[PDB]
């Protein structure tokens, strides 16, 4: 009757996490912990290096 | 003095023509991981084709 | 005369690749039945048993 | 001590080395569970065909079952009376407890 | 007047009754296993004594 | 103060329906133990940070 709502697939969000590390301590080489977990956990471990 | 864990096989009918299957079918089911709705649908399809 | 071990198991003939059954290791391993769906399959899984 | 690892997925590489070094240099008894394997007996003659490492036994994926062969060697002719001796030999590192 | 022979219809349905029985077999089987059946999983408490 | 009047405006006229685009039904074994307890059945594909 009247066109209204729009549909997405993956929602965005207003508030998000932002991290700022410093060097001398960081190790950007290792990004792995498991197999089917490295896709369920991290980025939830790569934003908390 | 605690309990334990056993199985009945439904022998407490002594009435024939029922209780055809036995103990071992449950052991296989519990041995299985867990099957989701879409996994069962996939499993039915594969054995059929 | 001079045989080390003589063991018994599933027949390599009766259950053949014509029905999906494959057993080189001694364990009846099928390729697909129950699997993670949205995610791609693995090179080797315990579910294949 | 008598160790017993249940979660062999969260341990860091340094912890695994400590575990795999204290067994050697302090006689620790360690244990694994999530590891799944298919075992098949092997004849004395010819030897082994495949050998794994003690570092890979600590990083193997939860649901990936590899096979590790066990040496039988029940029937094997002993050496002759005249031959060179030996000096502090074989150390074995893994044992099945199924059995 | 033409009378249709009974051969073409008796065997026609006989094969259709075969497809259904062979098609419904997998889901009546894999479904059967995950039901358990003919079991209970019970527990027995000892009234002291022995 | 003008910038906040743009944030408040953007949320006010926000009409978005949510279709389910992506998922995975992970096999109960590969994910170890702590993570098994955490998740119920299926998850999406873009699990964020927590």
């Amino acid at each position: 009757l009247s066109d209204d709502f729009k549909q997405i697939s993956d929602p965005k969000g207003y508030l998000t996490y932002s991290v700022k590390y410093e060097d001398q301590f960081t190790k950007k080489d290792k990004l792995r912990a498991s197999e089917a977990d490295d896709r369920i956990v991290g980025p939830t471990v790569n934003l908390f290096k | 003095r605690y309990h334990e864990s056993v199985l009945e096989i439904a022998d407490i009918f002594d009435q024939a023509d029922f209780i055809q299957t036995s103990d071992a079918v449950r052991q296989l089911r519990a041995l299985m991981p867990t099957l989701s709705t879409s996994q069962i649908r996939h499993a039915i399809e594969r054995i059929a084709q | 005369y001079g045989a080390a071990v003589v063991n018994i198991d599933l027949n390599r003939d009766f259950f053949d690749t014509a029905t999906g059954i494959d057993l080189t290791k001694g364990i009846p391993l099928v390729q697909d039945l129950l699997v993670p769906i949205g995610v791609t399959a693995g090179a080797e899984q315990s579910a294949e048993y | 001590v008598h160790m017993t690892i249940n979660e062999r997925a969260g341990m860091s590489k340094l912890v695994a080395d400590n575990i795999i070094a204290s067994v050697i240099k302090s006689n620790w008894v360690v244990d694994i569970h999530d590891i799944e394997y298919t075992a098949e007996v092997m004849t004395p003659s010819e030897g082994y065909t495949q050998h794994v490492d003690a570092e890979s036994i600590m990083t193997a994926p939860k649901g990936k079952l590899f096979h590790l062969q066990f040496m039988d060697g029940l029937l094997r002719p002993e050496p002759s009376a005249f031959d060179p001796p030996a000096s502090g030999e074989d150390m074995r590192l893994i044992y099945p407890l199924q059995p | 007047i033409v009378y249709p022979d009974p051969s073409t219809t008796l065997s026609q349905s006989l094969s259709v009754a075969q497809v259904l029985s062979k098609l419904t077999l997998p889901d009546a089987f894999i479904n059967m296993i995950l039901s358990g059946g003919d079991s209970v999983v019970m527990r027995t408490y000892q009234t002291e004594a022995d | 103060v003008s910038g906040l009047l743009m944030v408040l405006f953007k949320v006010m006229t926000d009409n978005r329906l949510v279709i389910v685009g992506e998922t995975t039904t992970p096999m109960s074994n590969t994910l170890s133990t702590v993570v098994n307890n955490v998740l119920r059945t299926t998850y999406h594909n873009n699990v964020g940070v927590n």
